[PDB]
């Protein structure tokens, strides 16, 4: 399972598979 | 020039006669430089003068004591 | 000396974003992409200065940099608008009272707008281009750092470098 | 209007030698006039340089001060073209602190033989439609990805290798960028953002000039021709990662073993057709500056099959060879003077001194009356040619100050009273003999 | 950090104009060509081009050719790398560093440390650039946009640090007149679209030809007398019925008879026999009633 | 039916002694009148015939000869003839007497580097190597952590093996950025590694990748092979004094720094002598003493002449050829003292002198003909006779120098060959050293 | 035959300054002849060097060119033997670009005086017969000599050493017990099958050996200069050693002498071609020859009354009187026909050539008409002419051939004056 | 080792700015060269322009020569 980064005409995207922490906690 | 098939082989391609080898520099090591125990124990000024040397670091103007007092 | 007595005057825009960081708000899309658990479209960063406050919306890739730098809310930071890189300056002076001692120098709140722009005219001799090319700076390599611990000395700059500099300033 | 780094200087009007197809000199052409004898000889040695067959040929140009010795050298340097190496040195420039005299001359020789390498590689050149980078949730670090590229006619998708992905991510390419990828080298390069998509964007990460999308076939070939002197090949090979010494000049006394090794490898490339060797020229101006140790090096240095053609100029009578007691012709020892052909130059007349001034005013953008040229030509024989040439700008400026539009004879008489010739200066220095220092 | 503060935060004195601040003798950042400013300003970055870890030659023209219409276009001054192959010198001898032996347990403990490298900090400093960069480098496997490496790890010479030299596959061309000739023939004929048979008289040579067909990626298929009878059937039936296979490799005594290779536009003999008729058969097993 | 030919690589450049091919002696030791590019100088060629035997004998050290005679007589042509006569494998070391003035190292030591460079050595080196596609790679960890081993799996067309290797080699593999699927070579004597690329098997795995691909190695994964290495004593001396072998951080970084020369000390040369004598005793090595040629010897400093008194009396030093073209000059560095050939009497007593002497008109014509057909140009007999006369009026160097310029004029006006009128024209464009010295003496008020 | 590095050179035949036990110089021995007075005097100085009690003493060997004044010094360096330091330099070799002129002399003195010590070592030597290891680790091995056997249990650091060096049964090895270094000497003859071969050692396996070792006083100084000072003892980078370090080391070696922990071995400095030191360098030797740790120094010279370098002053030998009062002068004399003939015989024996008694006669006359070194050079050349001729013994016509090919300086000078204006710069 | 000229120029500019701001003040001192008679002719010709800057010391020099 792989964390995935995308950039395109529709704008940028970062993506995490389910169960991965997705460590972008708010501050 | 100094059988027919040897001439034919060389004319077709010289790799058929002798294959080119991977060259690499000549590698060498000397015998290691021997130091006696006597010189390794009693001979380095770094060691036998360590008590005297400490004074030259005590009387330094770069001790943080002296910097604060100067500054 | 013959190359000191010739000058260039060259002019360029600078743009930068700066302020105390009030929030980091990673923003999710309503649905993830297929098979994924969550997806982030952007980060919101809220910056404030003596003139006001506003949100900046940024690419998700910023978030890695914001943990390489030890950024936390109440720091003041800047972003170079031509490059996208972010740098910490320190905790805002507002918080200087929150302990009797702390091992960080506090920095005053930025004044003027969150987003800044100016045009500047910068002037240099050809001799300055000669030297800056003949001995580079901004080392992150053994050649640079060794070269910068060693005692600097002038060197016989080659006629090739003078040639190449002449070629590019003409362009 | 706009001023470039190169301007009007002392020899800017010369553009060749003005020889015809039968190698005879025209009276006035390509900005050179008179001097028929030496211009013929310069034609013959230029022809020999272009042929390239024979090594170590040497020529000395001689004659009075101010008679076009340096001018003929610049003349042939123009005619020989940019594609063939031509090196200038004044004789003073070999007295280095960093390396010995024989090293300095060896470098000046090896800097004057070119190795010319044509190179072709295949490139992909397109507008980035998208990038996917996939990273492991813990793992070993074996990142994988896909990228898509567009042109006005075609678009396609590439499955990306693990050595290549680090380059895209290092240089932070993103959708909307136009890029050129060199397949063989694995290097990315960027032209700029395409005009369209930057409207649909976040708060700014870049602010720069846009560029148009590429057209037609997405994959195309590129060609470059590199000319590299033997000297820079010696420097590159003197140590690992030594490239900065090509600009810095820091590389001292290169090992002989390196040059021997390069001389062999260059010959192999020639026979393989991988590179072309191209002999050029070394011009040493004011050559009488060299010590006899330098002359003695030249004797035997000139005898190698890698030697370039050598040209020298001098303005010296029988004089003592620098660093010794001995008098000799041109201040060069006979050991060396025997090894070369001498071309000699002649003083000018009215007819050609006036013609030199005429071709000079055409270059400095000046108009003068025929009366003014008549006076100036007399000044240019009463006193040296360079002085007369030097009055032309001063006359134009004094004219322009008084809102004139053509230099008149009284402008020249004005300037002539204001800026001295050496002979007049030296005369006034007699009447204040006690007031100047150290007579 | 000093550059940002010094270059935007400039207006008015902090004190009713008294006192120098901390850091106020550090003037070197103010210069227009300082690394911070030259990083901050996108355009001066282009006038300081000589970086310490690239083989930059200077500026040149470049030309690009489309495959369609053979139309070219010219690019003016751009930076150039030197070509890869100019790096070619090597020492004749490579001695191992001289070392000391002393017959004492403590002395032997000391010299072991020196051969491993003096301390983890000092070794990391040279090898990875800083101990901070060493700590990051271990986990850079897990970052999308990692920062540069700083150590000896940051430098990569074109040949590696070793001096050993392996004869490259191009040496097949450099060393024989016959392959030098064959290469220009085949590159021409490939561009013209012509299909070809190559006949050769030594199995040892057909091996060298196969190494060439793999290196310049032509596609190929070979039928020595050592091939099994069943292979010959497939291999002939694949040289007909397809556009794909550019060249067939044959020895005349094995493949010169019966074979009906009407798909070939051209025939090359890399060598010839003391007896004619063999070659006549080898040619006329392409040149026959099926061709147009 | 149709016939075609191709060859376009430009042939080697002609230079000042490229006509010389050897001494051209006969078997009895006498000199032929004209052979292998030389003519004349019979006593000096016969004398060089003795010296090529003195070299090939291998018996001697520190014997030295001086070629002496007026400028333009053929001194360096003879020394170049000897370099042909010994063949390529004997080291011949050319040098000019103004090269001793280095800025890095003392003059007295530059001489020693050149002497040690003129003695060659030939060695049967045995190297043992591992090569293959790396199919597996695993380190083995241990306590005070450390690395105990790396385990490597290698694959070749013959099969596979698995090896256990020192952590030094793992450190090297890491540095070379090696991974599984790469093809590598390791030489176990040196500890060195080379990456070649990925194996061809994987070459289609990506549409776009930076790598080059190589075919799988043939032969056994482990093998040992003999390389015949040619080297000089100097090359051993210097490679030990600033080392770059092995794979430690120290030697690796010593490959990056600016390569300064250094005064190699007598203790190192001493230890290298002992090592090479022990290579000879084991029958691994052959010694080939060669020749050092020091042209323009008349401008070594008197410090250097007084050093050669010691270096020529060494039991090791090779055979030396000096050359000079001077009369009773002052000796450099003394300002007061004059002596023959510019060399001190004290050194001139330790050498054998070979006299070299001026050419007759017939010899000049003969050399000019030889040289013209070397430069590849055709000349008519009456033209060549005219050049012969110019030789007697000036110098043979100038007479030879007119050849190529004349040929350019000939082709410009459509002639295939030099006619007399071409030489007669070129003679007036370019002055010689005497005719130019005249005009410059008449107008001596103006230079 | 195979070739040494040390082929035949100009003094190779001298194998000792040959004398009887009363220091009487016999008429020809150990490859050298004549020079009765000089060789006796050289013998007395060789006895001073060997006895060693007196420091800071010097002798000047002086006389015309080609009178054996390097020869006697070269013979003396053989006769003194190894294991007593002797250092030889040309006077032109001290003019370094990297190091001061007075440093190079200071260093040259200290290469030539040695400190000597003896120390004891526990050593194992034997054939290995079995070696065993397990999955910390404990293993065991057995060793053999011709005379005994043992088994040993191995501690951890030896297991690392033995496993590192891949020791196998039948190897013959030596072990520095105290340090864990393994030396391997090949394989036993009885397991030479299935590499170098040797017989197994005699005596016991573990020997307490005693080793005598000696280091130049310079080599102490350099090791102390830097993190790994000993490399500068090869690379030559030993730039200007700080005098306060040398001050310290002399006091340390003085106490090692008095406490008996080491003993000092004096030596010789042979500074050749002395007439070309500067007056600055003489002025340093003036006062360097007064230390308790000065060697004996021997100086050679061939110069008449001459201007001393770096000045306008004139003095004997090209050396100032200031330095000549420190030393004794031994004077060589030119040879007679007998001596000249005999020296030529000795060179013929060293070069392996034979010649007729008349050939020796004419060559002797040449030797007197043109100085010895010319005649000695004719010998090798003559033999090469004979070999080309398929002769054997050198005859008079082979000598007269070579005398016409290769000139001496006096004839070459005469044949230069007839073409005076063709040479440069006279 | 030979401070680059553009550095000393930059410092002079900065010190002049601080005295206008009042952040700093300049104290002129003295340079004394005893036995000045053995300065060299090139060094004397440098003093001819050293004694002309907006910020230079006073020089005192002493000499014993006729
Ligand atoms: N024949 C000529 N044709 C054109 N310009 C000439 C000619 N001779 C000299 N000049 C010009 O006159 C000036 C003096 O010539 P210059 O080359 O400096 O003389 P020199 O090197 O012989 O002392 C230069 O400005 C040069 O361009
Ligand atoms: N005997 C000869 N036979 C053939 N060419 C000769 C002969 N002597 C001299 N040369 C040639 O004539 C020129 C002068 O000889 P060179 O060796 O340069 O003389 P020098 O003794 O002054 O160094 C060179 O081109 C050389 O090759
Ligand atoms: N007594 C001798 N025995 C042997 N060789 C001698 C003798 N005297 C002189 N020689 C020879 O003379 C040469 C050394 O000359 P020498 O006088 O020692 O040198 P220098 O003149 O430089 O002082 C050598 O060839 C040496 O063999």
């Amino acid at each position: 399972p792989m964390v995935r980064y995308c950039s395109g005409a529709q704008g940028s995207t970062l993506s995490f598979p389910p169960g991965v922490p997705a460590p972008t906690a708010v501050s | 020039k100094n059988l027919v098939m040897q001439f034919r082989k060389v004319c077709n391609h010289p790799e058929l006669f002798e294959r080119q080898e991977t060259w690499s520099p000549f590698h060498i090591s000397l015998k290691p430089y021997h130091i006696s125990k006597f010189i390794y124990r009693h001979g380095q000024i770094r060691v036998f003068n360590h008590s005297r040397d400490r004074w030259l670091r005590v009387l330094s103007p770069f001790a943080p004591d002296y910097i604060q007092r100067s500054l | 000396n013959f190359r000191r007595a010739i000058g260039l005057r060259i002019k360029e825009t600078k743009e930068v974003y700066e302020g105390e960081v009030t929030e980091l708000t990673p923003c999710e899309t309503e649905n993830p992409m297929g098979g994924y658990g969550k997806t982030i479209s952007h980060v919101i960063i809220g910056l404030k200065t003596a003139k006001g406050t506003k949100q900046l919306k940024l690419d998700p890739s910023i978030f890695e940099s914001l943990q390489k730098e030890r950024v936390e809310a109440g720091d003041v930071i800047y972003i170079e608008a031509n490059s996208g890189a972010v740098k910490r300056q320190g905790r805002c002076d507002t918080y200087a009272t929150e302990f009797d001692l702390e091992a960080e120098e506090y920095v005053p709140l930025p004044k003027g707008d969150v987003h800044k722009k100016k045009e500047i005219i910068q002037d240099v001799t050809l001799h300055d281009l000669d030297v800056a090319n003949a001995r580079p700076q901004g080392g992150q390599d053994i050649l640079s750092m060794m070269g910068q611990l060693m005692k600097p000395k002038k060197t016989e700059i080659t006629d090739k470098l003078r040639g190449e500099i002449n070629k590019v300033v003409n362009k | 209007d706009v001023t470039r780094i190169e301007r009007i200087g002392a020899h800017s009007h010369i553009r060749g030698l003005g020889l015809d197809d039968a190698l005879e000199p025209r009276q006035a052409s390509q900005g050179m006039v008179g001097q028929l004898a030496a211009r013929r000889a310069a034609g013959v040695v230029l022809e020999m340089i272009r042929e390239g067959k024979i090594a170590g040929r040497a020529v000395l140009i001689a004659g009075q001060p101010g008679t076009g010795k340096t001018a003929i050298a610049m003349g042939m340097a123009q005619a020989l073209g940019p594609d063939t190496p031509f090196t200038a040195i004044a004789g003073s420039e070999i007295f280095s602190l960093e390396m010995s005299k024989t090293e300095a001359l060896t470098q000046a020789f090896r800097r004057s033989i070119g190795v010319r390498i044509k190179e072709e590689t295949e490139i992909i050149e397109g507008e980035v439609v998208e990038i996917q980078i996939d990273r492991p949730a813990t793992g070993t670090g074996s990142k994988v990805g896909k990228l898509t590229l567009k042109t006005t006619e075609m678009e396609t998708i590439y499955d990306l290798g693990t050595k290549m992905i680090e380059s895209l991510t290092k240089d932070k390419v993103q959708a909307g960028d136009v890029i050129t990828i060199d397949k063989a080298t694995g290097k990315i390069s960027k032209l700029g953002r395409s005009f369209t998509r930057a409207r649909d964007y976040d708060a700014m990460g870049s602010q720069t000039k846009f560029v148009q999308c590429p057209d037609g076939e997405l994959q195309k070939r590129k060609e470059v021709v590199h000319t590299v002197s033997l000297h820079e090949i010696d420097v590159i090979n003197s140590r690992t990662q030594g490239f900065l010494a090509l600009f810095s000049g820091d590389t001292g006394e290169i090992k002989s073993e390196v040059r021997e090794q390069i001389n062999a490898k260059v010959a192999e490339w020639r026979e393989e057709g991988k590179a072309e060797i191209i002999p050029g020229v070394l011009f040493i101006d004011e050559v009488h500056m060299l010590d006899i140790e330098s002359f003695s090096f030249l004797n035997r240095a000139l005898e190698s099959d890698m030697a370039p053609v050598l040209i020298m100029a001098t303005n010296r009578g029988i004089t003592r060879i620098r660093g010794t007691s001995y008098q000799s012709p041109h201040g060069i020892p006979i050991d060396l003077l025997d090894r070369l052909l001498i071309v000699s130059t002649t003083p000018y007349s009215e007819k050609d001194t006036k013609q030199i001034l005429r071709i000079r005013c055409e270059e400095e953008d000046v108009e003068m009356s025929e009366d003014a040229y008549t006076v100036l030509t007399r000044i240019g024989l009463e006193t040296s040619l360079r002085y007369a040439i030097q009055l032309i700008t001063a006359a134009s400026l004094v004219c322009r100050k008084r809102k004139g539009t053509e230099v008149q004879v009284d402008d020249i008489k004005r300037v002539y009273s204001l800026f001295l010739d050496e002979s007049r200066s030296t005369q006034y220095m007699k009447e204040y003999q006690d007031a100047f220092l150290f007579n | 950090r000093l550059h940002q503060l010094r270059s935007w935060g400039a207006p008015e004195g902090e004190s009713h104009q008294r006192y120098l601040r901390n850091k106020d003798f550090l003037l070197g950042v103010n210069f227009p060509l300082s690394f911070p400013n030259l990083c901050s300003c996108p355009l001066l970055k282009s006038l300081v081009f000589s970086s310490h870890c690239k083989a930059v030659s200077g500026y040149s023209d470049q030309v690009v050719h489309q495959r369609r219409s053979a139309t070219s276009s010219l690019r003016r001054c751009l930076l150039t790398e030197l070509p890869s192959f100019l790096c070619v010198a090597s020492p004749r001898v490579t001695a191992v560093p001289l070392d000391s032996y002393c017959n004492d347990r403590s002395a032997e403990y000391e010299r072991r440390v020196l051969k491993e490298g003096g301390s983890l900090a000092a070794k990391q400093c040279l090898l990875n650039g800083a101990p901070e960069l060493a700590a990051d480098w271990l986990n850079r496997r897990s970052q999308f946009f990692p920062e540069p490496a700083g150590g000896l790890w940051s430098i990569r010479p074109q040949n590696g640090w070793s001096f050993i030299r392996i004869p490259g596959k191009e040496s097949l061309i450099t060393d024989s007149g016959k392959l030098y000739a064959l290469d220009v023939l085949l590159t021409r004929l490939k561009s013209q679209g012509h299909r070809v048979l190559i006949y050769s008289q030594m199995t040892r040579m057909i091996d060298l030809l196969e190494e060439y067909m793999v290196y310049r990626k032509h596609t190929y298929m070979r039928l020595d007398g050592s091939s099994k009878i069943s292979e010959r059937r497939d291999m002939v039936a694949d040289f007909q019925n397809r556009n794909d296979i550019f060249v067939f490799l044959l020895s005349t005594r094995a493949g010169g008879l019966g074979i009906n290779l009407t798909a070939a536009d051209t025939v090359i003999f890399y060598d010839s026999d003391w007896n004619p008729t063999v070659d006549q058969q080898a040619m006329d097993r392409a040149h026959r009633l099926g061709q147009t | 039916k149709i016939e075609e030919v191709k060859s376009t690589t430009k042939t080697q450049r002609i230079a000042s002694h490229s006509h010389v091919k050897g001494l051209g002696l006969d078997e009895s030791g006498l000199a032929k009148q004209a052979a292998s590019g030389l003519v004349g100088q019979e006593n000096a060629r016969e004398a060089c015939g003795v010296i090529v035997e003195l070299i090939k004998s291998k018996k001697m050290a520190g014997r030295a000869v001086l070629l002496a005679g007026p400028p333009g007589t053929g001194k360096t042509a003879l020394a170049l003839a000897i370099a042909q006569e010994l063949g390529s494998k004997v080291p011949f070391c050319p040098m000019v007497g103004s090269e001793v003035y280095s800025t890095e190292i003392k003059k007295t030591e530059v001489l020693m580097e050149n002497f040690r460079r003129a003695i060659g050595l030939r060695i049967k080196e045995t190297k043992e190597v591992y090569e293959g596609e790396v199919t597996e790679l695993t380190p083995c960890e241990t306590e005070n952590k450390t690395i105990s081993h790396v385990i490597i799996g290698l694959k070749t067309a013959k099969g596979t093996k698995q090896l256990k290797l020192d952590p030094s080699i793992f450190e090297s593999l890491q540095k070379e950025r090696v991974e599984a699927g790469d093809v590598i070579y390791i030489e176990a004597n040196s500890g060195a590694v080379k990456r070649q690329g990925r194996c061809d098997t994987y070459a289609t795995e990506f549409d776009l990748e930076a790598e080059e691909y190589v075919p799988l190695p043939k032969g056994d994964v482990h093998k040992k092979k003999e390389i015949i290495q040619d080297v000089t004593l100097h090359d051993l001396d210097v490679a030990n004094a600033r080392p770059q072998g092995g794979q430690d951080i120290l030697s690796m970084m010593g490959q990056l720094m600016k390569p300064k020369k250094t005064e190699i000390t007598d203790k190192l040369r001493g230890e290298i002598n002992k090592v090479v004598n022990k290579y000879i005793d084991q029958g691994i090595a052959e010694l080939v003493p060669g020749v050092l040629f020091v042209d323009e010897v008349h401008m070594l400093d008197i410090e250097c002449f007084t050093y050669l008194h010691r270096a020529l009396e060494s039991s090791i030093a090779p055979i030396v050829i000096f050359a000079s073209n001077r009369g009773n000059c002052v000796i450099r560095g003394t300002e007061d003292i004059t002596s023959p050939h510019g060399i001190p009497l004290d050194l001139l007593d330790r050498v054998m002198i070979i006299r070299t002497m001026l050419y007759t008109p017939q010899e000049m014509k003969q050399i000019i003909k030889i040289r013209a057909q070397t430069e590849g140009i055709n000349i008519s007999e009456e033209a060549l006779n005219h050049l012969g006369e110019i030789g007697t009026k000036t110098t043979l160097r100038y007479s030879v120098q007119l050849l190529t310029p004349a040929n350019l004029l000939a082709k410009i006006n459509g002639k295939d060959s030099i006619e007399k009128e071409h030489v007669e024209e070129i003679s007036e464009l370019f002055y010689d050293a005497k005719s130019s010295a005249k005009i410059l003496a008449d107008q001596q008020d103006k230079y």
